[PDB]
């Protein structure tokens, strides 16, 4: 049987938000000039120039 | 060192100094604009570049 | 106004949402750490979240 008191509820949530997906479009990435690009040891990757 | 800054591309130190008004000396071979207007000097245009 | 079962389903959906707050810190940590430490790539958070 339908009971109003047992069926009436109060649902709570957030008012508004935006859900993003890319997560890297917010990162602006540039690269150093390739000639002076250093390896893990902090010396130029190609040092025969 | 503006040469090192341009080679590396990381504008973190200089950005922080400019935002925090920390006095600094940017060293390098720079072109300059010769201005002869006392009104400009009073207006403090040299600080807006 | 919901049946108890319908309310159970909707309450579970409301209470267990998959969305989480997003910040520049989360984006930065999502960037791979080795890329972050590499000096060949300059990464900036030029967007406001």
């Amino acid at each position: 049987q339908f009971d109003f008191r047992n069926s009436m509820h109060m649902l709570t949530s957030n008012l508004t938000f935006t859900v993003y997906s890319d997560l890297l479009a917010f990162v602006s990435a540039d690269t150093v000039e390739p000639i002076n690009a250093v390896a893990f040891d902090n010396m130029r990757i190609m040092n025969e120039l | 060192n503006l040469e090192e800054l341009m080679r590396t591309g990381s504008y973190a130190q200089i950005t922080n100094m400019l935002l925090n008004n920390q006095p600094v000396a940017l060293v390098g071979a720079l072109p300059f604009v010769t201005d002869s207007s006392v009104i400009s000097l009073i207006a403090i245009l040299d600080a807006t570049v | 106004i919901l049946h108890p079962i319908d309310y159970a389903f909707n309450e579970y959906f409301l209470q267990h949402q998959l969305v989480e707050p997003l910040n520049n810190d989360i984006i930065f940590n999502y960037i791979p750490e080795r890329i972050r430490n590499d000096v060949n790539y300059i990464l900036n958070m030029d967007r406001n979240l």
